[PDB]
């Protein structure tokens, strides 16, 4: 009975808001990268990183608002506040980006924070783990785009920007440069996250449908109880009615349930796999034979050869005031246009 | 930067007398114009002839010169084609034609110096935007 | 018998505070012009 | 002890998102982020 | 047996408070058209299209020929007033009758009175209710047959001479003429009931409407349903409000295209362009423009081949080119003085265009109905300035929300009514679950 | 049932209010004054209406420099100056 | 006994392997005949002139496309909303040039699409269910009919129809997003929130569900043994589950009552997606995502570029390239 394990007693009490061990990374970490967000979006340029204005106090709302990712010309710094970048200054510190690097670092220990609290509850309370295990799919999502992403290419500055438009902006990005939506691992993550809504949608469907008639009224709330050991709805009936609509149905609770983990959180691992390649520009660029075929036949032309021109108008149009530290000077005469337009 | 009296400084008439329009003159022009005018003119282009702008160098090689105050109030009146040979009221909204053009109808003298002033202002703080279309968007 | 303070009471007004503050702050922000 | 009643309490925090939110709204169209 | 989220179900057996909320409803419809039309005549500005402006219920009045003259130009806004206030002052009275059937009027009605009380499942009380609104159906579209012949007319954007209020003499009562936009495709050139272009049609028909209404009210009072139908159907106010809220749904459906093709019932002096007609009259004004300048419309081969400005349709009728020739199918008062009999007219285009028609189309080229939420108009990559978003929108988008939801609405009403009818509603009998009495499928 | 007070019982209470209609608009007032001093542009660095560009400038006022970075927004500042 | 009564007792009867019902009598022709066309089209259909510009583009696999290129291309813009059936045209020749794949596809599926969710109605009545399964899946349902069918009849032609392939699924989405700024529009916001949501909470009710299995299995079989099909007992502990995630938020955030869990489950994805399917079906009306372009200028009227400034300037490049030899004129107003 030293002060270590009285320390766990306390941090381990039956409270509103559960504490354990895992909440002295978790509550301070995440609350510096929430307060970061809001203050950042509520007060702080990003006129001399971006060009931009990103705050309520400069005239944005609440689509346009961001926290920007540092000037390109930083480098992957850690813009330390008492880094020699920012040197102490608060305020250069926010002028630079500082509080991107603030809220992605802080964001990054309450994720792990947060999965810490995930394992420590289950295990006082007696669960196996599993959510804990399927919350490693946003932390791999996380991990691969605000950190690996940017820190294969030349700074911060490329990674997502916090906020609404700012991550818009960022989809179009990759589209344009990156040709993303082409990206195998992009469209099985596609499929894990429309397939996880589906089954979400299918699954709260079916019991509703299938519910026994346990009580007397009209709503069918009232009729379930905590406790009961009985199931609440039919899966004898659920299955029948999906093999005689669709041909197959589940016939296994236990396997449903974990296909509802399996699917987004593989789902989510894939896309994380993708946007990794991108950090190298390891694109999933161009089909070699369709471009092979199209140099020499200029009657060829698919959806593919399509969507690059789209691609080819997204970077020039876009590039200079996207990436101001490049100097881009575009002639009207080299901008690529169709007719008319 | 700020909208000081030497951006709201502009040409009275050909001579090159100047006119200095207040902040008020300014924002009623830049209202009046949204009104009357930005459903073909916004940003400085011609939607319905995008081979004419209000740029001031355009202006400037219009006949008669319409890169001043007095040269537009009078356009505004009796527009004519850029090299001055056939008035166009019939089909340009003009106080000549506001029976055809109803907007026009509440527009007074000075309402007009203050359309014209915008006009005129614009391209001081927007540049090359003013007139340039989507390539500056 | 109930307690006052709790870390309750303290993650409530850790959000609860700023939140207000900062609603003021994004009001007087909607009277600047330029 | 329990005295306001919650309706109470529910109908005047509600127009006071009402009111601030109007604010926000309000704000797009004048000063700063209106286009003007 | 509902909750409070579920708490208008409880009605469903309380004719009484029932009528009350009805009626309340009734009255919140009558004071929204009256309240609305006041703010919109308040902010109405004269010299400026409607259009420009945000109206949706203005248009509707002028368009049965109160307040405007020849071109649509507004004359008197008084109508307007007179129209906002007695809807206003009427809401009170449906207030009033609402508000009391529903807090101290019987809460049943069948025992006050064997007239007004009705059980959902007496075939005949229902039909007749049906045929009573039937008949007053009937007589609300003679109301229009009759401002159209006997006072005053309505506004006729195709009148010689730029539009006018004109008086309908002529109805058009031929069946063949009536019935046959039923029965035309609704796909594009066709357009089915959407297609009518001339106030002589629509007229007629509401002459045929009105008579098959009040017919089919008499039919109901006088009948009750037959075999076939007693054995089709569910019985029920729940099955009732169902079939209803399809029915919304369709026309709802319909009025979204209606006012999104149609230019004649939605005149454009007073709704702005269609989209098919902006776009056509985009390509009407860069004709204009280059012929005078000495460009040979006919004879121009464009990028891709087909012609600059004019080229053939697939069955062969000349019309604009560029993306429009989508639009071809597009007909107004501004184009077709230039039509002949294989579709535009070389000749007449080189000679005959006015300039009220190279105006028309500048106007409706630069009020084409785009624009974002806010309100900002023209193209998604256009810059701030112009305040616009066209009526037709706002009228096609707000429609088509509510005729899919009511089509939801439908089906989560029918699918509830069959399943309450047949006894299972609040779901699966344990001790008789029927997949377990059924064979296995395998 | 982990034994702080509850929610409702506390909102409702005359105690509550009496603190919390003066806490409320104190620091409502606190965020107003924050911005209405124009404090709050000047420990965030955050431009003025008048200080996005000098009069003539068009020139956005970009960092170019890692380890100068903090000397150059200090130069485009005194541009203004 | 008589012969249209049994036949009306096949239709309807729950012992086919498969319902039919009369819904699926409709539904099994359309699907037969939109999948049939379908699948053809994909293999050999030859090139089909999309834009009405006598520039055709190459769809299918034998015209040297992979699965990833391939497609049924929409139908001519030279079409527009006329109905084009086979015998509308001259000969197949003619059909396939101009697109008719295309249309013959679309309205079957749409057919037997609707058809589909009707007997998801017809046989839920036949077993004695609960009758809105249909209802959740009016969501999807709504959603094709938004980029098939309501988006070309806003827009004046099928030519913009959403391609039957991968990468024409892309060429749609970039487009759309070029004239209608579809990323700020709310409906698509509410689109996203319900996708993301969706994946998120089946990730989360299958992670507790799966956390709180009951041990009935050793560590050498699968845990799913441990269910039998039919079995009266449920086979995780809720209060388990509601105890863990209560204590991982707080107590109040979680739910005890699996009904109004499985609920929300349903209604989430549900609404989210009616919403993107309106966000499609009023932006083919043209009533687009927020503009802020130039919304914030200084004092002397500079504009100071947002976020939403870079998004147009992206915007305005998918513009201007796409359907390059299309335009005439310089507005590009369908
Ligand atoms: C009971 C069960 C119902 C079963 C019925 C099944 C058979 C019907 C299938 C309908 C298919 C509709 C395709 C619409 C095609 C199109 O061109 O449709 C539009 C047509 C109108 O056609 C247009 O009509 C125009 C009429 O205007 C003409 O005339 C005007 C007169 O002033 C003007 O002059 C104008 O310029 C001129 O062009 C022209 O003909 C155009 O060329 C033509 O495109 O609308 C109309 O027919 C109105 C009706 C169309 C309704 C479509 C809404 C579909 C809603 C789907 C909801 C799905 C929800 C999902 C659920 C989950
Ligand atoms: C408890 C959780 C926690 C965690 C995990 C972090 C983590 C981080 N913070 Mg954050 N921070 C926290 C709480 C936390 N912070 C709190 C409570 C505040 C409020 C003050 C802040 C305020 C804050 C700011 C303002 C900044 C950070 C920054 C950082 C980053 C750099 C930290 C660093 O280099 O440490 C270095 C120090 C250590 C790792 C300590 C090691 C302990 C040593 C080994 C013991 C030494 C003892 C000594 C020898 C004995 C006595 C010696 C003698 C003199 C007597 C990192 C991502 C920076 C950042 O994000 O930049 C982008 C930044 O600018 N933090
Ligand atoms: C049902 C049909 C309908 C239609 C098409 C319109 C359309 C219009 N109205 Mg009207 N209006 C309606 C109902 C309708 N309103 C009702 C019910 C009210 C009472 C609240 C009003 C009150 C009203 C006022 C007070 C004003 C308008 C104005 C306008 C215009 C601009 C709309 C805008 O910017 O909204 C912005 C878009 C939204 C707020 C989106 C709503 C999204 C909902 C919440 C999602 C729906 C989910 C499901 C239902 C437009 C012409 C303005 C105008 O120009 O006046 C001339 C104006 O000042 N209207
Ligand atoms: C168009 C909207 C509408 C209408 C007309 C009704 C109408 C009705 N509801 Mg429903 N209800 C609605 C929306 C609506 N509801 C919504 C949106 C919800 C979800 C929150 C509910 C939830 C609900 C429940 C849970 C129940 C009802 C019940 C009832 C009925 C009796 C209520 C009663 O006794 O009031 C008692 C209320 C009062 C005495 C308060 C004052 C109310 C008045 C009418 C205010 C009017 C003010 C107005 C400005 C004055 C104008 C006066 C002038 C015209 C002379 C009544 C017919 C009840 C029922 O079925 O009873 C069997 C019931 O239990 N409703
Ligand atoms: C469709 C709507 C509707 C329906 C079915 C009913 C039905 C009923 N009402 Mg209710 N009521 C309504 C609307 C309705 N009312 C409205 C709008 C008001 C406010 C004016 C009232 C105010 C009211 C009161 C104060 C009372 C009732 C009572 C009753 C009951 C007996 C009425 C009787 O014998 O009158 C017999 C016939 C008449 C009175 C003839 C009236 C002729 C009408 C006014 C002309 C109709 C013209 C046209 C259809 C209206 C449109 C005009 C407009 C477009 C300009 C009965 C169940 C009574 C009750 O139940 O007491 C316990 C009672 O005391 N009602
Ligand atoms: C609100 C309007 C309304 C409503 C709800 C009813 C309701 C009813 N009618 Mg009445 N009816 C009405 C108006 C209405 N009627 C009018 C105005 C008339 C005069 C013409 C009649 C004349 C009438 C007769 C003569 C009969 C009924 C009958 C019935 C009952 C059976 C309905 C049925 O099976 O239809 C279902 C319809 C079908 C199964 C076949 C319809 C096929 C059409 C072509 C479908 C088209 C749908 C398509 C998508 C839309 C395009 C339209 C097309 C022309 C292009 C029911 C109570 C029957 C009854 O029992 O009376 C006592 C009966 O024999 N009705
Ligand atoms: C004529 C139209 C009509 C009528 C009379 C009814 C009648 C009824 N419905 Mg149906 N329903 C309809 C249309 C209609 N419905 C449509 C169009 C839908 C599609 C969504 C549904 C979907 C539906 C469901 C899912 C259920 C019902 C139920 C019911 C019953 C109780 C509903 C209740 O108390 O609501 C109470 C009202 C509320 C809880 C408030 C809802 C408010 C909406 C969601 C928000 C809209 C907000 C607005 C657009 C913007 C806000 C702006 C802000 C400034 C305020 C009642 C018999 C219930 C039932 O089956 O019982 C028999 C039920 O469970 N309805
Ligand atoms: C954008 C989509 C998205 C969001 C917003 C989101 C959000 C969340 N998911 C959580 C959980 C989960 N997510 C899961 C699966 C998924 N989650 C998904 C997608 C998302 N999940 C998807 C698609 C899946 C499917 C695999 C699971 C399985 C769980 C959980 O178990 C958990 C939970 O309890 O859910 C109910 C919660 C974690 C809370 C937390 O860490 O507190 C601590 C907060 C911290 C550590 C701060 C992090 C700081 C972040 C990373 C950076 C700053 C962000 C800014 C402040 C805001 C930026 C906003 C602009 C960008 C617009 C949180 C509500
Ligand atoms: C960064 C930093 C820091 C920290 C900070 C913090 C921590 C902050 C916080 C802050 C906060 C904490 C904030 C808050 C705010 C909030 C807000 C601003 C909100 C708003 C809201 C709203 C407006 C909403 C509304 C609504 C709507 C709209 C709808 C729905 C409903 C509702 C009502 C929700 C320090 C100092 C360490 C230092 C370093 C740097
Ligand atoms: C039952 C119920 C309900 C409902 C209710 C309702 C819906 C009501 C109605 C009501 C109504 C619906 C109302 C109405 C009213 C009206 C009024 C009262 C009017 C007024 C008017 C006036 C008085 C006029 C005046 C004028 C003139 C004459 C001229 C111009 C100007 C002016 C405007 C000034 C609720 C939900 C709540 C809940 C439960 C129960
Ligand atoms: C006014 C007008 C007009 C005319 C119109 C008319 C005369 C119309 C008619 C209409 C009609 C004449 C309609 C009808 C409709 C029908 C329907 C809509 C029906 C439906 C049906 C149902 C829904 C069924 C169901 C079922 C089945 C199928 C089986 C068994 C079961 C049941 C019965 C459920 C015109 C355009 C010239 C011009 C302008 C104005």
């Amino acid at each position: 009975r030293g002060w270590f394990d009285i320390l766990d007693d306390w941090l381990k009490r039956d409270r509103f808001v559960f504490v354990g061990w895992s909440g002295i990374l978790l509550f301070p970490c995440a609350y510096l990268a929430l307060g970061g967000w809001l203050t950042g979006t509520t007060f702080v340029t990003s006129w001399y990183t971006h060009g931009l204005a990103s705050s309520y106090l400069e005239g944005c709302n609440f689509l346009t608002v961001a926290v920007s990712t540092p000037a390109n010309s930083m480098g992957h710094s850690l813009l330390l506040l008492w880094g020699p970048e920012a040197q102490g200054d608060f305020t250069r510190w926010c002028q630079l980006g500082g509080l991107w690097t603030f809220i992605a670092l802080h964001g990054a220990f309450g994720l792990i924070g947060f999965m810490l609290r995930q394992f420590e509850i289950a295990r006082l309370v007696g669960v196996r783990p599993y959510n804990a295990i399927a919350f490693s799919a946003p932390i791999a999502v996380f991990v691969s785009v605000f950190l690996i992403y940017p820190l294969g290419q030349s700074s911060w500055f490329f990674a997502p920007s916090f906020g609404v438009a700012a991550i818009f902006r960022f989809l179009l990005f990759f589209q344009g440069f990156h040709n993303w939506t082409l990206n195998p691992f992009h469209m099985m993550g596609v499929a894990g996250v429309l397939g996880g809504a589906l089954l979400c949608a299918i699954h709260g469907a079916t019991v509703e449908n299938t519910l026994f008639q346990d009580g007397e009224g009209a709503s069918t709330f009232r009729a379930f109880n905590p406790t009961q050991a009985e199931e609440t709805y039919s899966m004898v009936t659920a299955n029948r009615f999906w093999s005689q609509i669709f041909g197959i149905a589940f016939s296994n609770k236990r396997w449903l349930h974990f296909f509802m983990l399996f699917v987004p959180v593989t789902g989510l691992w894939m896309s994380a796999i993708g946007v990794v390649g991108l950090a190298l520009n390891l694109r999933s660029y161009d089909f070699i034979s369709q471009e092979i075929r199209a140099a020499e036949d200029p009657e060829f032309e698919t959806f593919y050869t399509k969507n690059l021109l789209l691609n080819e108008g997204i970077r020039a149009w876009m590039a200079p005031q996207d990436q101001p530290h490049e100097n881009f000077v575009f002639p009207e005469e080299v901008l690529p246009r169709g007719n008319a337009l | 930067a700020e909208l000081t009296p030497e951006v709201l400084t502009v040409p009275l008439n050909s001579e090159g007398k100047t006119i200095t329009l207040t902040e008020k003159q300014y924002l009623e022009g830049k209202r009046l114009f949204q009104y009357a005018c930005a459903s073909c003119h916004v940003g400085g282009i011609t939607k319905t002839n995008p081979s004419l702008d209000l740029r001031t160098e355009t202006l400037a090689l219009a006949t008669p010169p319409r890169d001043n105050i007095e040269g537009l109030v009078d356009y505004m009146k009796n527009p004519t084609t850029y090299d001055g040979e056939q008035e166009i009221a019939e089909v340009h909204p003009s106080l000549r034609s506001a029976d055809i053009f109803p907007k026009m109808r509440n527009l007074t003298e000075k309402d007009l110096v203050a359309i014209a002033g915008h006009i005129l202002v614009e391209p001081k703080i927007l540049g090359d935007k003013w007139g340039g279309g989507k390539v500056y968007y | 018998s109930y307690p006052i303070f709790t870390v309750r009471w303290v993650a409530v007004h850790t959000l609860a505070v700023p939140t207000i503050f900062f609603l003021g702050a994004i009001a007087a922000m909607q009277f600047i012009q330029r | 002890g329990g005295r306001i009643p919650l309706w109470i309490v529910a109908t005047v925090a509600g127009m006071g998102v009402i009111v601030i939110v109007g604010l926000f709204f309000y704000g797009a169209y004048a000063g700063l982020g209106s286009s003007l | 047996g509902f909750a409070w989220w579920a708490g208008n179900a409880r009605l469903i057996n309380l004719s009484g408070k029932l009528l009350g909320a009805h009626v309340a409803h009734a009255g919140l419809i009558v004071f929204w058209a009256g309240a609305m039309t006041l703010f919109e005549l308040a902010h109405f500005i004269p010299e400026k299209p409607m259009y420009e402006q945000g109206l949706i219920l203005i248009p509707h009045i002028a368009t049965l020929g109160w307040g405007v003259g020849p071109g649509g130009e507004v004359v008197d806004t008084f109508p307007f007033f007179v129209v906002g206030v007695v809807h206003l002052i009427s809401s009170a009275v449906l207030g009033f009758g609402g508000v009391y059937h529903a807090i101290r009027g019987p809460e049943t009605l069948e025992e006050y009175s064997s007239f007004f009380g009705y059980d959902w499942k007496d075939k005949n009380k229902m039909t007749t209710i049906l045929g009573f609104h039937l008949i007053v159906l009937g007589i609300g579209a003679l109301l229009l047959v009759a401002k159209a012949m006997f006072f005053g007319g309505l506004y006729d954007t195709w009148a010689p001479g730029g539009g006018d209020v004109r008086v309908i003499t002529n109805p058009t009562l031929d069946p063949r003429v009536i019935f046959g936009y039923l029965l035309k495709s609704p796909f594009g050139g066709e357009g089915w009931i959407v297609s009518v272009n001339n106030l002589e049609d629509v007229v007629g028909g509401h002459i045929w409407i009105g008579l098959i209404c009040i017919a089919g009210g008499i039919w109901h009072i006088l009948t009750t349903p037959f075999g076939w139908a007693r054995r089709a159907f569910i019985w029920s106010g729940e099955a009732y409000l169902s079939y209803s809220l399809g029915a919304l749904s369709m026309m709802g459906f319909i009025a979204t295209c209606f006012v999104w093709f149609n230019n004649t019932v939605y005149p454009s002096e007073f709704y702005g362009p269609t989209g098919p007609e902006a776009s056509q009259a985009q390509a009407m004004t860069f004709l204009i423009r280059d012929q005078k300048l000495g460009a040979n419309v006919g004879s121009a081969q464009g990028p891709t081949g087909l012609g600059k400005y004019l080229m053939r349709s697939p069955t062969g009728e000349i019309i604009f080119g560029g993306e429009t020739m989508r639009f071809w199918d597009f007909r107004g008062p501004w184009l077709e003085p230039l039509r002949g009999p294989n579709g535009l007219d070389l000749n007449k285009i080189k000679n005959d265009i006015q300039p009220w028609q190279e105006r028309r189309a500048a106007e409706y080229m630069t009020h084409a109905p785009l624009g974002s939420l806010n309100s900002v108009g023209g193209v998604a990559t256009e810059i701030n300035s112009v305040n616009f978003v066209s009526p037709r929108s706002w009228l096609a988008t707000s429609h088509f929300v509510l005729a899919f939801f009511f089509l939801v609405g439908h089906l989560w009403h029918a699918g509830r009514a069959r399943a309450a009818a047949a006894g299972f509603e609040k779901g699966i009998d344990r001790e008789s679950e029927p997949v377990l009495s059924m064979p296995s499928l395998d | 049932t982990t034994g702080e007070r509850p929610f409702s019982d506390i909102i409702t209470s005359v105690r509550y209010w009496v603190i919390h209609s003066i806490t409320i608009p104190a620091l409502f007032i606190a965020g107003w004054l924050f911005v209405s001093t124009g404090l709050a542009y000047d420990v965030f660095g955050t431009p003025r209406p008048d200080s996005y560009y000098a009069q003539e400038q068009r020139s956005i006022p970009l960092v170019t420099d890692r380890f100068e970075a903090k000397q150059q927004v200090e130069t485009f500042l005194e541009q203004l100056k | 006994a008589n012969l249209w009564e049994r036949f009306c007792n096949w239709v309807t009867s729950t012992d086919n392997r498969l319902y039919v019902g009369w819904f699926g009598v409709i539904m099994i022709p359309t699907l037969l005949a939109a999948t049939i066309c379908f699948v053809i089209a994909f293999i050999a259909a030859p090139p089909v002139d999309i834009d009405g510009i006598r520039e055709p583009v190459s769809g299918s696999l034998l015209y040297g496309n992979n699965i990833i290129t391939g497609a049924v291309v929409p139908s001519s813009n030279a079409i527009g909303l006329h109905f084009y059936p086979i015998w509308e045209a001259a000969s197949l020749d003619e059909w396939l040039y101009n697109g008719g794949p295309y249309q013959l596809i679309i309205f079957h599926f749409l057919l037997g699409a609707s058809c589909y969710m009707g007997r998801q109605w017809e046989l839920s009545y036949r077993l004695g269910m609960r009758p809105w399964i249909c209802v959740a899946y009016s969501a999807p349902l709504a959603s094709a009919f938004a980029v098939f069918l309501i988006y070309p009849i806003g827009q004046g032609s099928f030519s913009d129809g959403m391609p039957l392939g991968i990468s024409g699924t892309f060429n749609f989405m970039i487009v759309f997003q070029a004239e209608h700024n579809i990323l700020m529009h709310p409906f698509h916001q509410l689109g996203v929130a319900g996708v993301f949501g969706g994946a998120l909470f089946c990730a989360m009710h299958g992670s507790l569900v799966t956390s709180s299995l009951i041990r009935e299995t050793t560590e050498t079989e699968s845990a799913n043994y441990g269910y039998k099909f039919g079995q009266e007992e449920e086979t995780y502990n809720i209060v388990a589950a509601h105890g863990y995630f209560g204590r991982l938020i707080f107590q109040y955030a979680s739910f005890n009552n699996s009904r109004s869990l499985h609920f929300f489950l349903a209604a989430w994805p549900v609404v989210g997606v009616w919403f993107t399917a309106l966000g499609i079906s009023t932006m083919a009306f043209n009533l687009n995502g927020f503009n802020f372009n130039h919304s914030v200028i200084d004092a002397k009227g500079n504009v100071i570029n947002t976020w939403a400034d870079i998004i147009n300037r992206a915007n305005l490049g998918m513009e201007v390239m796409h359907e390059r030899n299309a335009h005439n004129f310089p507005l590009d107003l369908a």
